[PDB]
RNA sequence: CGCCGUUCCGAAGGGACGGGCGAUGGCCUCCGUUGCCCUCAGCCGAUCGAAAGGGAGUCGGGUUCAGAUCCCCGAAUCCG
RNA sequence: CGCGACCUCAGAUCAGACGUGGCGACCCGCUGAAUUUAAGCAUAUUAGUCAGCGGAGGAAAAGAAACUAACCAGGAUUCCCUCAGUAACGGCGAGUGAACAGGGAAGAGCCCAGCGCCGAAUCCCCGCCCCGCGGCGGGGCGCGGGAAAUGUGGCGUACGGA
């Protein structure tokens, strides 16, 4: 095996994988960003009631650490309603308002009638 | 080749052991047992090895 | 045997030991400033300073630049009375061996320094070897001859000046020469001499 | 400005929610001395540090 | 109905998570009643249900932890949660056996020269 | 002109809130805090300010783990026990 | 305590195609996976630094008491 | 060329540990002034003090003489009274300044290397058995793996010891 290049580069050795003899923490920490903690309450303001009535949307005060993906997949769990799109914004109050726009056939005004806000 | 430091170090310490005037007390370790006497020596020193574990 | 290496390591002006100390010093001058040695260079001096050849005992070799302590100040300008215009010819109050033992006791802060010794020097470097003990091994934890070193009182013996090379610098001892360190230390003597005992009844 | 950060929008939100008067139900308590809110802030005079 | 922690310890993990998944829906409906405007009889049940959820999750984590340190009851290495958590310097001591260990030289001194009990005449 | 006139030019800030001490002393250019020296591992504190210490000491905050260590201490940090049940 | 230093006293690449061996999941056909060698590999220095520099890709009309290239309608467009 | 040792040296999210930062009245190691005094001031003084850096503990440090003495001798360390404002230092100015002995509080000693003797008689780690199990140990097995002859354990250390 001749040295073709004048640069001795470090040879690559073998690298094993962690086979621990005991897990550090005993139990996996439960997911504290539950489908319920991710949606606190709705809004009943005529700035969102015109969205419900006209734009066929809903306005939730979601957790601030929530993605539009977690929101979509958690309204499709708490309310079983397919979602058109989600538009979030953090208020000066600090909470994250979220405008969820329902699929064409699903009626916001008629799922807010169900869940209580009307 | 540009060798690593440890390689070049031991390779030029073997050279310092050829450049420096080595006193006879250390030089008396180069005149060593030959290759034919060594065999018979370890042949005799194999019948009297210590015991294992 | 050990007394043969002992009486040999006292003829440092001979031929064989001035060849060995010089090839050692040359090889040391090429490695890093603080690197772990595989095994004690002087096995006899290491036993004498407490090195049992068992697991947990570690030897670090470390080199330090010789010379005094130039004062860290601007260009000249040590603002003060002419008494303290000295910068150049000043000396440090801790030996270079204690500085080797505390650059090892700081580079590797988990291990406890026991002692150290001299393995070479030249015009610009002094080479020491520090005997570090791993205080959480079981060869040291269980063996009761040396489980004193594992108590929290001996943290950073060399930062507190309790090793041999350190204790040699605090001028402590019994006699008519060591009067200024009667009591704990020089500052615990100074405190009691410069402390006014004011009894209740005077 | 209008190019805030998240840590700053949140700190302004906290400084907005601390800027309200004492609840009216709070000085019929027994061990009470607070006549009014003295830690209030006006956006014109005091400038929130930052 | 007053949810006490006593009659929660016999139930099963999923017979507990169904109660959890019902109490969280009762929370969501109470945080909705709060914003729509509701009777104080309902509003005051928030403090009761947040603490019922607290009791449930507490019994769940307690049964899970007991099961964990039973599975690791006799094992050598166990999770740092099941290891006894005291002060750092109290966890970095020597064992009571390392304390109670003696060299054969002191096991011979203590044996050959014991401390005798005695008195003196006055 | 060195006064009221040149007090208007003040528009770009030197410091911001440090992330370790929450004080508005993080020099944005030097990238270090003047209150705690954040990029340095050791919190900076000098004896020549006896009062800046008393404003930042182990009592000034929540002691969320010390106020419980001071309670588990009165019983030698007992572990793995509960009172005898009813 | 730390400071100097940014290619300088360094074994500084954990990557790729092909091949051989080995395992795996299924139309176990034929691709994909990861384990081991063989072959090949330059670089130039971790990282940070611009809401005015570089930087693919959205326009019309309607609408609010306060928001619109962001909401509604209608037309497009980039990247994967 | 290959193979196998040993030495020296790298690579791991390798199995299992350890450190880091805070507090800081007291304590240990270094660094270290100038106000002020001298009726000025420069050596001295302030002062090994203020500030600075590092390291701990509930105490720390010191500690069983390479000691004090000059006696009819004392006998680890630390502390108090006294020695003593003494001996001594010092532009012998300003000022600075111990120790021995003695009376008390307390009271405790020891251990290595080395020199020799012993079949390395020693230690750590993993797998399995039974127990103990919330300060990770006790006993048994493993032609299980290592450390170590470049020196582990027992006797033994200046009071002598084998
Ligand atoms: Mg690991
Ligand atoms: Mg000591
Ligand atoms: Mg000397
Ligand atoms: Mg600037
Ligand atoms: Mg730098
Ligand atoms: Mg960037
Ligand atoms: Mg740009
Ligand atoms: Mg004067
Ligand atoms: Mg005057
Ligand atoms: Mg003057
Ligand atoms: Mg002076
Ligand atoms: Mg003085
Ligand atoms: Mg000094
Ligand atoms: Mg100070
Ligand atoms: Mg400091
Ligand atoms: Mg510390
Ligand atoms: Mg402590
Ligand atoms: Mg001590
Ligand atoms: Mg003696
Ligand atoms: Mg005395
Ligand atoms: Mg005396
Ligand atoms: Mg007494
Ligand atoms: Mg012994
Ligand atoms: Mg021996
Ligand atoms: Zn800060």
């Amino acid at each position: 095996k001749i040295r073709t290049s004048p640069t001795f580069r470090r040879p690559k050795t073998l690298r094993l994988r962690r086979q621990p003899k005991y897990p550090r923490k005993s139990a996996p920490r439960r997911n504290k960003l539950d489908h319920y903690a991710i949606i606190k309450f709705p809004l009943t303001t005529e700035s969102a009631m015109k969205k419900i009535e006209d734009n066929n949307t809903l306005v939730f005060i979601v957790d601030v650490k929530a993605n539009k993906h977690q929101i979509k997949q958690a309204v499709k769990k708490l309310y079983d309603i397919d979602v058109a799109k989600v538009n979030t914004l953090i208020r000066p109050d600090g909470e994250k308002k979220a405008y969820v726009r329902l699929a064409p056939d699903y009626d916001a005004l008629d799922v807010a009638n169900k869940i209580g806000i009307i | 080749v540009k060798w690593p430091r440890y390689i070049r170090l031991q390779r030029q310490r073997a050279i310092l052991y050829k450049r420096l005037k080595v006193p006879p007390a250390i030089n008396q370790f180069t005149q060593v047992l030959d290759r034919q006497t060594a065999t018979q020596l370890l042949k005799l020193a194999h019948k009297y090895r210590p015991e294992t574990k | 045997g050990y007394k043969y290496i002992q009486e040999l390591w006292r003829k440092k002006q001979s031929d064989v030991m001035r060849f060995l100390l010089r090839v050692r010093c040359w090889q040391y001058r090429q490695l890093s400033a603080l690197h772990r040695a595989p095994r004690p260079t002087r096995p006899d001096k290491a036993r004498r300073l407490g090195y049992k050849a068992k697991q947990g005992y570690v030897i670090y070799r470390i080199r330090v630049r010789r010379g005094g302590r130039k004062r860290p100040v601007p260009k000249g300008a040590t603002y003060g009375k002419p008494v303290h215009h000295g910068v150049n010819q000043l000396k440090f109050a801790r030996s270079l061996q204690s500085v080797a033992e505390e650059r090892a006791g700081r580079h590797c802060g988990a291990l406890r320094v026991l002692n150290s010794y001299w393995v070479g020097e030249d015009s610009t470097y002094k080479f020491f070897e520090v005997i570090l003990i791993d205080p959480f091994h079981k060869a040291i934890r269980r063996n009761p001859d040396t489980q004193w070193i594992t108590k929290p009182v001996h943290k950073h013996r060399e930062m507190r000046g309790l090793t041999s090379a350190g204790r040699k610098s605090r001028g402590l001892g019994k006699g008519h020469k060591f009067h200024h360190t009667i009591g704990g230390s020089r500052r615990a003597a100074w405190r009691r001499r410069n402390t006014l005992q004011l009894h209740r009844y005077r | 400005s209008s190019h805030k950060t998240f840590r700053i929008k949140r700190f302004l939100a906290k400084k907005q929610k601390q800027n309200r008067p004492i609840p009216q139900w709070i000085w019929m308590k027994t061990g009470n001395k607070i006549r009014y809110n003295s830690k209030r802030r006006h956006w014109r005079r005091t400038k929130l540090g930052l | 109905a007053k949810i006490k922690a006593r009659d929660l310890r016999g139930k099963k993990k999923e017979e507990l998570l169904k109660q959890l998944d019902d109490l969280k829906v009762e929370l969501s409906q109470l945080r909705v009643a709060k914003v729509t405007g509701g009777a104080a009889s309902k509003l005051s049940k928030i403090r009761v249900v947040r603490k019922s959820i607290a009791r449930v999750l507490t019994v769940i984590n307690q049964t899970q932890k007991e099961n964990l340190r039973k599975f690791y009851k006799g094992k050598k290495y166990k999770p740092l949660d099941l290891r006894p958590k005291k002060t750092r310097a109290m966890r970095r001591r020597l064992n009571k056996h390392e304390e109670s260990l003696k060299t054969k030289k002191q096991q011979r001194k203590e044996r050959l020269y014991p401390l005798r009990k005695y008195a003196v005449k006055a | 002109t060195k006064g009221t006139s040149s007090f208007g030019k003040r528009r770009n800030k030197t410091h911001t809130l440090c992330r370790r001490c929450g004080s508005k002393a993080y020099h944005l250019q030097k990238s270090t805090c003047g209150k705690c020296g954040y990029p340095a591992k050791r919190k900076r504190k000098y004896n020549w300010s006896a009062k800046a210490k008393r404003r930042n000491t182990t009592g000034t905050g929540r002691m969320r783990h010390l106020k419980i260590v001071y309670r588990r201490f009165r019983h030698g940090f007992r572990e793995g026990t509960t009172p005898k049940p009813k």
